[PDB]
């Protein structure tokens, strides 16, 4: 099953929002939406959440940021499927 | 809110994978009392604040300790028999030497030949556990008595002392070790680090059961001679089978 | 003070309970005598009970033992059919009617000792039916009743510690006994055998002759 | 016992009570002696 | 801020002498019951815990151990009923022969000649027949067995136990504080993913591992006796296997997201099982997990301790356009600090689902032969229906409760709660019209047709065969759903309900589900439902709205919301308060779902259910629906008169019971006629003239009788008048459906 093509789809739906987490490209636990939801408020520190990543990436973003990643992924691979892709 | 700084290193002192699942509110009351304090509490389980019932920090880590404990119990039950029986010194065929199939569960497997059936065994161990687990609560309740009334002498050892964890007395800490308070802690901390890793132990031991339907060591064995065939993604075909 | 049902644990009943009553250990967790009143008809009542269940259970013990031996003597759960067919011109409503009336009388002579604790030492009954008192603080009648005639050989008439002795042992193998009649229906029920043999039975195989092998107990094995 | 033998002599707790041991005997009445037209002595 | 538990240990002391002095809870009620109007009052005011204490606090321990309490009496429910389904039951018996065997679980004792009442149900049983379907719900669930009823009785049981001991603890050891509750983002994040999607992911497992060997065994045929155990079908794939072969290859193809492989017990086919008549078990399964997923997903939606999520009050805020001012602006804090305003929005939803779930569950049977059986299937609706028209009469009464109470114009300033009092007139106003409009536009249309068949002109009443009233669009929906497989639902293979269209479903000789038409008369009878729906809740809301003030009366929010009157004055103000207009509210929710329900049983008596005889399918009616339900006269005749003649004749068979209810139902509706036009006055002086009679024998009560108050009467009067005429169409209803079918 290693390296296939739903691997490889999986791995980068995953990957890619947890990259876009932490260099402010997606909202995080520390950096939120305002009303309009388009534009990212700066990074705020209220939840009281720490790690040993230097922008601040803390373990709750990337429990977050995995799981939208994995439903997006599912949902992707499962289109890819039904279509008769994949 | 930021932490607090100056009580962040302390999360950063002991090393490892910590601080990473602290949290602000964690180390509002976990300042390094208590051993095995990693700041690791993130849902607050701990705040003293309107804590009342099960959800009280002395009880919840009175828990901890007997958890932990008895998982340390059945940790070395689970793979005692298991490797006795693989090297063949006992005479129980290692698929019977298995920790649930020794009548734990009777639709799991059984074993036949104790001197009674499990029932009546069951019964003698609730009488038994409801004393000590009574006496136990009843030690917890009041922190003072169990040796002031009479239990054939027995209740000399019984006094206790502050920490309802750490009795300690001339039974519980019967070769006296831990002479000097660092000392003391520091073997709490190994005594805590040691049950938690046995409670993790002992769920794999249960999901391992579940999923290859054999022994802890057998498992172990299997993952030995082909890692990479047998792991949980390679068993996520046959499971219960 | 004194050792309680459940060692430690300062929540024992408020002071009725004080160890001032025979048998007392602080067991009244579901507070049914907590009225001073309540309480001294429940001392009443446990009396009754222990000295009924000990005479019972002595009755009981005697007649298994008997039938193991192969005398013309019933089980206890089967003494008053057997009876009925040794003695057929008895009538059951007779023997009951007889056993309400006689029993009553006593009783009723009980109850009004309960309601005036010195009132039923005169009359037709003699000064030794006054009582002794003892529970509650009282000196006169209640459940220990002293004199000639229920106190024939004075055992408790001289030396009170002697007497609080005696209570003490009156109140345990009362208890005891009370539950020995509950072991004893509930093994008849769960068996179908006589207390003696199922010690007997119990004490020839101790295993495979448990609670959880009459098929009652534990409802499948 | 004195306040729930006070809450048991409460009227409801008495009606209900009462209502309930004067059904039980009519009706044991009727499973003895059933279908009692009339007070043939 | 910090989502947490906070507790308070040992509030309230466990003893019993607040029950030795009723009225504690109250300042009102002390002293004494210097009349019978306190003891009255004593009952009215037992769960008002706003005027027992003013704390939120206490009021929402009080809610919360109360809930602990009804969850215990509704697990006694639960238990008593699996109990007399293992112990007083046919079911074992049923379950061999399901099509012929009525159900039954409930027996009665031989005391005075009232054994008549166990009926020949089959099996070799004699007992009440069931109308609940507990054994279409158990033979879903795959029991097939006496003794896990019993388990089940048992486990109830206990879990009742656990409901009382959990309210006790609550309220007298560990009660939560005021922000604990308030807690509304993590209360819903819990109930959306931890109650609601991870009770359908459970039940979907069970309906895997239980529910479809079991049935799927069943309906291959197969006695109950020798079907293997749910657990032996769950500890291990290989008979799965053999049942549903995607079972061969375990969990791998989940978790690589080939998911496809499952489909032999993950379908998606639409309409009825053939042999049971039910829903197909693996589209229920289908249907579990994936709303479990969805309430998963659900349940991250709001912040709690971390700062993902979306707070309740941002979003509402925000929501503000030109057409209502501030917009949301308050809503949150009268929604996290009252809780009537909550048990109103809950009420409202809860009634709205109850009859969503009457509705879904005529059109499509859940469970195998609930269908065949008629008499279940019309008790479950209309019991539904019934529950679902006073749990929404229940949101008007507390949202009437919250505008009296509970409302502060401080906080609701230029809002849409203040945007709808200031123009109050102009809906209410609205509402009457289009409640006049359609009463006219419905009744009037009968009368027209009762008028022009009397006259003996059949050709200008409105009906099909001379000026038809055609559904137009309801029809068209019905086809665009049945066209909706291979087109718009490519991967269904049968539509949602046959009620659409099709061809008919039959199971065991009678029909299961088959289409439905729709004439004129069903024209008529949904408008008449629209009238009375529209009347309903011109009475809620005109009492929520005129809770506060009004043109007569300014000063209505001090008088409070249940007050009788405010005096013969003003022409008369008798019956102004919200509560009294919750009281018509009461009547009216009564007539509305008392004719859904009589255009339910008559319409699928005449068009649905029936026996099929391979040529055609004979109705229980024989199709006079279509040609009678557009006249008054055929309503009363036709299906009033004609299918009465089942609880009247019923003495001396098992369903004298049901027709000595439809008489003492009678009893009881017209008795409120008492209570409902008298008035407290004349009993007052009549109650005088009888304590004289007192006085003249000493036997006058230290407790004065008075006459029952106006809002007394009221209530009584309302509560006889429903219980009579409900349990009257319950007991033709019931009798009925058993006698025929
Ligand atoms: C960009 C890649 C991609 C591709 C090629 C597909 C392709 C497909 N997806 Mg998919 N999807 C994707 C990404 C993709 N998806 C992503 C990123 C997600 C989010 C994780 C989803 C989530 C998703 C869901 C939830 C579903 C699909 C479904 C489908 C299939 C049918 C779509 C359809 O016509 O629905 C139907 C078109 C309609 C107009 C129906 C809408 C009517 C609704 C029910 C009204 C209800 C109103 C309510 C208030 C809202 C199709 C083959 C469907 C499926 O399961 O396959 C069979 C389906 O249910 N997808
Ligand atoms: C369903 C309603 C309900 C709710 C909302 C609460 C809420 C609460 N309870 Mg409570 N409780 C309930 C029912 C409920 N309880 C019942 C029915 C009982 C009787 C069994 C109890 C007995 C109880 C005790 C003894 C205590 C609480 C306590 C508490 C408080 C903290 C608990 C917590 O969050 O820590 C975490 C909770 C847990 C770790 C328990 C989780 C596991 C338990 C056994 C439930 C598992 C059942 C699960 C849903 C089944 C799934 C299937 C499974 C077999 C695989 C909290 C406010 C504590 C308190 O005093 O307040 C501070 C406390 O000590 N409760
Ligand atoms: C490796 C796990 C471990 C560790 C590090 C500790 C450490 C400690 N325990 Mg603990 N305990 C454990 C497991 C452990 N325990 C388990 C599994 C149980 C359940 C049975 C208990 C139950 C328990 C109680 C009830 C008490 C303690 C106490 C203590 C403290 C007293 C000092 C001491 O004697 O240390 C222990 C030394 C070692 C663990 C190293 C020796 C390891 C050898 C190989 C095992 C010895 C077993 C021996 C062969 C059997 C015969 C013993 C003897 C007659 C020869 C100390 C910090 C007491 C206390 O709190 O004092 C205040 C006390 O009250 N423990
Ligand atoms: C019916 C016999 C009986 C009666 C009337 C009493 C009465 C009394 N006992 Mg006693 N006791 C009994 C039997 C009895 N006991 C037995 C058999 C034992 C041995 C297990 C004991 C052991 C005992 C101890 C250790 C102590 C007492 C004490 C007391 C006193 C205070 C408790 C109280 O007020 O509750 C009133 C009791 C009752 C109203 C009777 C309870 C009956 C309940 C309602 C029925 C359910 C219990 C039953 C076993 C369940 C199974 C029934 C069925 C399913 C088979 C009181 C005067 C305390 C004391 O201070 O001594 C003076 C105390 O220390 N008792
Ligand atoms: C995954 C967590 C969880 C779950 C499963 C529930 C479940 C439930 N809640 Mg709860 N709640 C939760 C979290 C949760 N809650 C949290 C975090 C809060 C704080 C914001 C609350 C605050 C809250 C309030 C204020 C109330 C509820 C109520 C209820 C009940 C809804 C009424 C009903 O009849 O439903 C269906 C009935 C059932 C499904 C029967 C099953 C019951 C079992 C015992 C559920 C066990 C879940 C429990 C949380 C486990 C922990 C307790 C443990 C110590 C035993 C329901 C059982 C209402 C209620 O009825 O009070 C009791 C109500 O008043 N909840
Ligand atoms: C989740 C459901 C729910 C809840 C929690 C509440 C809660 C509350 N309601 Mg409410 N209500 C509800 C649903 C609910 N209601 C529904 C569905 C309706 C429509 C019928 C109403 C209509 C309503 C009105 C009109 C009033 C309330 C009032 C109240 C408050 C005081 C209740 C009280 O103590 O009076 C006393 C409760 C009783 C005396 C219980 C008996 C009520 C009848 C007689 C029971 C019906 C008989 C039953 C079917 C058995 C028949 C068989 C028989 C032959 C034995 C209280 C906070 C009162 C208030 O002032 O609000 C502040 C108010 O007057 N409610
Ligand atoms: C079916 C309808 C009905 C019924 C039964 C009654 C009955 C009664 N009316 Mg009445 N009335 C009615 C309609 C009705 N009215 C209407 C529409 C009006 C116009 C508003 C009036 C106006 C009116 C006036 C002005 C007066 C009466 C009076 C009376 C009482 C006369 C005394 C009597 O005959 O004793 C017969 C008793 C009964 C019929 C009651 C039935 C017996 C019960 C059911 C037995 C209890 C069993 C059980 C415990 C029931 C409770 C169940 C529950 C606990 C679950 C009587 C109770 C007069 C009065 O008060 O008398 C002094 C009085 O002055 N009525
Ligand atoms: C089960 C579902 C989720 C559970 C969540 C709830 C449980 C909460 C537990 C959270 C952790 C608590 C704090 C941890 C903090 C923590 O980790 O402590 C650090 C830990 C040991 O730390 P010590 O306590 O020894 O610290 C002392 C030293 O640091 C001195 O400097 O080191 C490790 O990282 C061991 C873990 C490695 C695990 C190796 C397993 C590799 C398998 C990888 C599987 C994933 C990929 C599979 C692909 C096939
Ligand atoms: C049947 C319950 C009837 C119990 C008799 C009345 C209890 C009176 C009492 O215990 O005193 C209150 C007593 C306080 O003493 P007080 O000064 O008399 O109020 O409360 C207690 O300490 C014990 C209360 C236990 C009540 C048990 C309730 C039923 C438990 C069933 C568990 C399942
Ligand atoms: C920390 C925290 C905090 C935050 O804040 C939150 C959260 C996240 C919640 C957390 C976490 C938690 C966790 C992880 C938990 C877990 C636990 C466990 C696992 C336990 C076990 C535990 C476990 C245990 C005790 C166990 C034990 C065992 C035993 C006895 C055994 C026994 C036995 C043996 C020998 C063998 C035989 O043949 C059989 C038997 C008889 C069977
Ligand atoms: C660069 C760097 C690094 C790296 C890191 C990493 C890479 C991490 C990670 C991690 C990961 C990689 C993670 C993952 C994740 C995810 C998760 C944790 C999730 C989830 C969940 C969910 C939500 C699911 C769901 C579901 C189910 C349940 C089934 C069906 C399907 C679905 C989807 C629906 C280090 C530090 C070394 C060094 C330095 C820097």
């Amino acid at each position: 099953y290693l390296g296939s093509t739903t691997n490889q789809i999986m791995v980068l739906s995953t990957f890619l929002p947890l990259v876009a987490g932490r260099f402010g490209l997606a909202p995080t636990s520390t950096r939120h939406t305002n009303q309009s939801g388009i534009k990212l408020l700066p990074a705020e520190k209220s939840a009281g959440l720490v790690s040993n990543d230097p922008a601040g990436f803390n373990a709750v973003d990337v429990l977050a940021l995995g799981a939208l990643g994995h439903i997006l992924g599912c949902g992707i691979v499962l289109g890819l499927k039904s279509t008769g892709n994949l | 809110e930021g932490a607090d700084l100056a009580k962040v290193e302390r999360v950063a002192k002991v090393g490892g994978l910590y601080k990473n699942f602290t949290s602000g509110q964690a180390l509002s009351y976990l300042d390094g009392t208590l051993p095995g304090d990693f700041g690791f509490d993130p849902l607050g389980l701990c705040d003293p604040e309107g804590a009342g019932g099960f959800i009280t920090p002395e009880w919840l880590s009175y828990s901890e300790v007997i958890h932990c404990r008895w998982a340390m119990l059945g940790a070395a039950g689970f793979l005692a028999p298991e490797i006795l029986a693989t090297a063949g010194l006992i005479p129980a065929t290692p698929e019977e030497a298995v920790w649930f199939r020794s009548g734990v569960i009777p639709p799991a497997g059984q074993y036949g030949k104790y001197w009674m059936d499990p029932y009546s065994l069951f019964w003698i161990e609730a009488i038994l556990m409801n004393f000590a687990e009574l006496k136990r609560w009843q030690d917890f309740k009041e922190p003072g008595s169990q040796s002031k009334q009479y239990f054939l002498g027995l209740e000399a050892v019984f006094g206790g002392s502050g920490n309802p964890a750490y009795p300690g007395g001339q039974w519980f800490n019967m070769l006296n070790l831990g002479k000097t308070p660092e000392e003391m802690k520091k073997l709490q901390t190994n005594e805590i680090r040691n049950g938690r890793l046995a409670m993790i132990a002992c769920l794999g031991c249960a999901a391992q059961g579940v999923m290859t339907q054999k022994g802890p060591f057998a498992n172990l064995l299997e993952h030995l001679a082909d890692p990479v065939s047998n792991n949980l993604l390679g068993n996520l075909a046959t499971i219960l089978k | 003070v004194r050792e309680l049902w459940f060692p430690g644990n300062k929540e024992v009943v408020p002071d009725y309970l004080d160890g001032s009553l025979v048998g007392d250990h602080g067991f009244d967790p579901l507070g049914l005598g907590s009225s001073p009143e309540q309480l001294s008809w429940n001392v009443h009542a446990e009396i009754f009970h222990g000295r009924l269940a000990m005479t019972g259970v002595a009755g009981i013990l005697l007649t298994s033992l008997l039938h193991k031996g192969g005398a013309d003597v019933p089980e206890w759960f089967e003494a008053g059919r057997v009876y009925l067919d040794r003695n057929p011109n008895v009538d059951f409503g007779a023997l009951l009617f007889s056993t309400i009336v006689m029993s009553g009388f006593v009783e009723f002579k009980r109850l009004n000792d309960i309601r005036n604790p010195g009132s039923q030492g005169s009359g037709i009954l003699p000064e030794d039916f006054k009582g002794v008192g003892g529970p509650q603080g009282r000196t006169v009648g209640g459940p220990y009743v002293g004199g000639r005639y229920f106190d024939p050989m004075g055992l408790c008439r001289g030396s009170p510690e002697q007497t609080l002795k005696y209570k003490w042992n009156e109140i345990r193998n009362g208890r005891l006994a009370m539950m020995a009649f509950l072991g004893f229906a509930a093994q008849y029920a769960a068996t179908g055998k006589g207390p003696i043999d199922n010690l007997v039975d119990h004490v020839a195989d101790p295993f495979h002759t448990t609670f959880v092998h009459n098929g009652v107990s534990v409802p499948f094995i | 016992m004195k306040d729930f033998t006070t809450y048991l002599s409460t009227a409801p707790v008495l009606t209900l009570l009462s209502v309930t041991v004067v059904a039980g005997l009519l009706i044991e009445i009727n499973r003895f002696f059933p279908d009692a037209l009339i007070a043939a002595f | 801020k910090k989502v947490k538990i906070v507790v308070d240990r040992n509030p309230v002391a466990t003893n019993f002498e607040k029950w030795a002095k009723p009225g504690h809870f109250s300042r009102t009620l002390s002293k004494g019951p210097t009349t019978t109007t306190w003891i009255w009052n004593l009952h009215a005011d037992a769960h008002d815990f706003d005027t027992q204490t003013s704390d939120l606090e206490e009021i929402s321990r009080k809610v919360f151990s109360a809930h602990f309490g009804q969850l215990g009496i509704i697990f006694i429910w639960l238990s008593g009923m699996y109990f007399h389904g293992a112990r007083f039951s046919n079911y074992e018996a049923w379950l061999t022969d399901p099509t012929h065997i009525k159900p039954s679980a409930q027996v009665v004792w031989p005391i005075v000649g009232q054994e008549i009442l166990n009926a020949d149900v089959g099996g070799g049983f004699q007992g009440l027949q069931i109308t609940s379907g507990f054994f279409q719900l158990w033979r879903a669930a795959g029991i097939t067995s006496e003794l896990q009823l019993y388990t089940t009785a048992i486990g109830a049981l206990v879990m009742a136990a656990a409901m009382f001991f959990a309210g006790w603890f609550h309220y007298h050891k560990a009660a939560p504080k005021l922000e604990w509750f308030q807690n509304v983002e993590s209360m819903l994040n819990h109930h959306l993913g931890g109650l609601l999607g991870l009770g359908s992911l459970a039940w979907a497992g069970h309906q895997i591992h239980v529910s479809l060997p079991i049935n799927k065994l069943l309906d291959a045929g197969v006695d109950p006796k020798e079907i293997p155990l749910p657990h032996e079908f769950t500890l291990n794939p290989e008979l799965m296997a053999q049942l549903y072969p995607s079972f061969s290859k375990g969990l791998a193809p989940f978790f690589t997201l080939d998911w496809a492989q499952y489909s032999d017990f993950l379908t998606f086919q639409g309409g009825l099982n053939p042999v049971t008549g039910g829903l197909w078990l693996t589209d229920t399964v289908h249907h579990h997990l994936a709303i479990a997923v969805l309430f998963l997903i659900a349940g991250h939606q709001y912040r709690t301790n971390w700062g993902i999520g979306s707070s309740l009050k941002e979003i509402l805020e925000a929501h503000k356009g030109p057409f209502t001012g501030e917009g949301h602006k308050g809503l949150y804090e009268i929604l996290t600090t009252s809780w009537h305003a909550q048990l109103a929005i809950n009420l409202a939803l809860f009634g709205s689902l109850s009859i969503i779930v009457a509705h879904h569950m005529y059109a499509m049977p859940p469970y195998p032969y609930l269908a065949t059986d008629y008499g279940t299937q019309l008790s479950l609706f209309t019991h539904h229906m019934w529950i679902g028209g006073f749990c929404i009469v229940g949101a008007g009464a507390h949202a009437a409760i919250f505008m009296v109470r509970d409302y502060d114009p401080t906080n609701n300033y230029n809002n849409l709660l203040d945007r709808v009092l200031r123009h109050r007139d102009a809906i209410i106003s609205h509402l009457n019209w289009v409640c006049i409009f359609l009463g006219f536009h419905s009744f009037g249309l009968y009368i027209h047709n009762d008028t022009m068949s009397a006259l003996g002109r059949p050709q200008d009443m409105f009906s099909d065969t001379a000026i038809q009233l055609q559904p137009v669009f309801a029809q068209w929906v019905q086809n665009t759903h049945f066209l909706a497989p291979g087109f718009t639902a490519p991967n269904a293979l049968a539509s949602t309900s046959p009620s659409w269209g099709g061809d008919v479903v039959a199971v065991g000789g009678k029909v299961a589900m088959m289409p439905i038409s729709l004439g004129t008369a069903d024209f008529l009878v949904h408008h008449i439902h629209a009238f009375t729906i529209h009347v309903t809740v011109l009475i809620l809301l005109k009492g929520v709205l005129y809770a506060r003030s009004s043109r007569l009366i300014p000063d209505k929010a001090n008088l409070g919301f249940r007050f009788p009157c405010d005096g013969p004055g003003r022409g008369g103000t008798c019956q102004v308060s919200a509560w009294d207009h919750v009281f018509l509210g009461l009547f009216w929710m009564y007539n509305s779902i008392s004719i859904v329900i009589f255009h339910f049983s008559w319409k699928m008596q005449s068009d649905v259910w029936g026996t099929v005889s391979a040529n055609g399918v004979s109705h229980i009616t024989g199709g006079n629906f279509a040609q009678s339900a557009n006249t008054i006269n055929g309503w009363l005749r036709d299906f009033l008169w004609a299918q009465s003649s089942q609880v009247i004749q019923s003495y001396g068979s098992a369903l004298s019971a049901y027709g000595l209810i439809f008489l003492g139902a009678h009893f009881v509706w017209a008795f409120s006629l008492m209570f409902l036009f008298s008035g407290r006055g004349y009993w007052q002086e009549l109650i005088e003239s009888i304590v004289w009679a007192h006085n003249k024998l000493k036997v006058a009560p230290a407790i004065q009788p008075r006459a029952l108050s106006i809002t007394q009467g009221r209530a009584v009067g309302v509560a006889h008048y429903l219980l009579g005429g409900i349990a009257t169409t319950w007991s033709f209803f019931l009798a009925r459906i058993l006698a025929v079918g």
